[PDB]
């Protein structure tokens, strides 16, 4: 059984058995991942 | 009491590949956290029913 095929079939692989009695479960938790990265600086940008 | 549901990976890990790896070493730490945590839940509204 894929982990990542289905809703239904990443649920079997965290439970790690083939049949999936009634019920609910949770399989793994969803963050978003950043789509950019920002600067806010002070331009002066001054040579050393 | 409040059912507190508190993911273990992302509270050790902020979103960084390094602490992934490592956490996934200690084998289930995380794992056997959440059960706690989860039958808790389950229990504060099972004893409330």
């Amino acid at each position: 059984v894929d982990c990542a095929l289905d809703p239904l079939s990443e649920t079997k692989c965290t439970l790690k058995s083939f049949t999936v009695e009634k019920g609910i479960y949770q399989t793994s938790n969803f963050r978003v991942q950043p789509t950019e990265s920002i600067v806010r600086f002070p331009n002066i940008t001054n040579l050393c | 009491m409040t059912k507190t549901s508190v993911d273990c990976t992302m509270y050790i890990c902020g979103d960084s590949t390094e602490c992934s790896n490592l956490l996934l070493q200690y084998g289930s730490f995380c794992t056997q956290l959440n059960r706690a945590l989860t039958g808790i839940a389950v229990e504060q509204d099972k004893n409330t029913q």
